[PDB]
DNA sequence: GCACGAATTAAGCAATTCGTAATCATGGTCAT
DNA sequence: ATGACCATGATTACGAATTGC
């Protein structure tokens, strides 16, 4: 589905590069060359602070694929 | 809690002792006795080596999983 | 020769990152007379910051010059 | 498509457990879609072996559809991890920081709104109803 | 290398394997699992000392290799 | 520090444990 | 006689060093 060599499937970075290039070439566009940036740490996953007590009646919810959304 | 405190004691010593993978025994292997900041499992391994000293049975070496009591 | 006090730590990087983030790399590379602005990433002492190298002008941080000479 | 294939699996199992007949003909069966009602009616008399042939085809179609589903899910889930690796081709720190900070702000905002609405409905005040939340679930 | 020395972006897919796949297949690929030869190997070597992956000292007594086609 | 290449992210507490101190619970022999 | 004080084991804290996702 991504039109790559097999082993690349063990590498997400390549998995997307290939699919994006396929879709982009599909309408005769051009992909920018790979540049260079810094290995930098940014804020990540955030977790609430629960008070260690007992919960009797409690409900729950979630976000369907939050980051792609 | 009470009845399991009872049952655990009569259980076999080969089903209740903590399972831990033993490695780097050598650096704590001081005269066959536990070294400084010796983990529980390394301490147990060295106790085994002293106990099996003179018995001529299979000893323990770096990287061998053990069961500690 | 393009100097200043603590220049590769706060001046050179900030100006070049801002021109990249505002004008694009095609104008960021206009600093050098030969059109080559390659970013080195390491500063391995704590791995904190990043140095820059504009091929054609000799960056010489006056803070380092004073610290060493 | 996988929903379709599973409902055809149930239908063919029903056909095999009620009704049978000798039909040596093995006509081609449409794939990636649901069979027509008239067709499955005329192949209802497939004893078991001929029905089993249909059952195996339906099972392999369902398996391929499921594997495509997991393909899509893994790609979607790995996109974010791809867009934050400095060796990616479209890496841009502003993008990753934007999506992460937006996730944090959105989850905390939804928690705040939940607290407000629950306090309004219950009539109490300033009681933190949220028990524990990750970046997405709560 | 020549254009990178100048400093202008060299657009296009740097890895030519993806270029080959994109150019010479193009349309959606249809494949069958009965033609891919996937193999499963397992080994068993009789030796006194613990097996060392780089030394390759002993002979090999048990080899098993499963083929799909 | 020396081009050239796989990009699964280091670090935060999590949790452990031993050395030693401070401190406390208690006995041995004493001034009485 | 009767504690009273010096000497002798538990007890908990803190510090220093080591992995784990």
């Amino acid at each position: 589905y991504a039109k790559m060599p097999f082993s690349g499937v063990m590498s997400p970075i390549k998995t997307w590069d290939a699919i994006i290039f396929n879709s982009l070439k599909g309408e005769h566009k051009v992909i920018p060359q790979q540049g260079s940036h810094v290995k930098q740490s940014f804020p990540g996953a955030f977790v609430f602070e629960p008070k260690p007590i007992a919960r009797r009646y409690i409900m729950s919810f979630d976000l369907t694929s939050l980051y792609p959304s | 809690y009470k009845n399991f405190e009872k049952e655990y004691r009569q259980l076999d010593y080969k089903v209740i002792a903590e399972v831990k993978t033993a490695n780097d025994i050598a650096k704590y292997d001081d005269k066959g006795w536990p070294g400084f900041k010796c983990p529980f499992h390394i301490r147990g391994v060295l106790t085994y080596r002293r106990a099996v000293s003179g018995l001529g049975v299979a000893p323990i070496l770096d990287g061998n999983k053990v069961m500690v009591l | 020769i393009f100097t200043g006090w603590n220049i590769e730590g706060f001046a050179v990087p900030y100006i070049m990152n801002r021109v990249k983030m505002i004008l694009g790399e095609r104008s960021m590379k206009r600093f050098s007379p030969i059109g080559r602005v390659k970013s080195k990433l390491i500063q391995n002492m704590y791995g904190s910051k990043e140095i820059y190298s504009i091929d054609g002008v000799s960056i010489l941080d006056y803070l380092d010059l004073y610290k060493k000479f | 498509k996988m929903f379709a294939e599973e409902m055809n699996a149930e239908a063919i199992k029903k056909i095999i457990m009620k009704g049978a007949g000798s039909c040596s003909t093995k006509p081609e069966v449409e794939r990636y879609v649901k069979f027509s009602d008239d067709f499955l009616n005329e192949l209802s008399n497939y004893t078991e072996s001929v029905l089993n042939s249909l059952i195996e085809e339906c099972e392999k179609a369902a398996t391929l559809a499921n594997t495509n589903q997991l393909n899509r899910k893994i790609l979607i889930n790995s996109l974010y991890g791809a867009l934050g690796n400095i060796h990616f081709r479209y890496y841009d720190l502003r993008n990753a920081t934007a999506i992460t900070i937006f996730g944090q702000v959105g989850i905390q905002w939804i928690a705040r709104k939940i607290n407000e609405y629950l306090n309004k409905v219950c009539g109490t005040n300033d009681e933190d109803f949220i028990a524990a939340g990750d970046t997405d679930s709560v | 290398k020549r254009m990178e020395d100048i400093g202008l972006e060299a657009l296009g897919m740097n890895d030519f394997k993806l270029a080959y796949i994109s150019d010479t297949y193009g349309s959606e690929i249809v494949y069958d699992r009965k033609f891919v030869r996937v193999a499963n190997c397992d080994i068993e070597v009789t030796g006194d000392k613990f097996p060392d992956p780089m030394k390759a000292e002993y002979e090999i007594d048990a080899i098993t290799h499963y083929d799909s086609i």
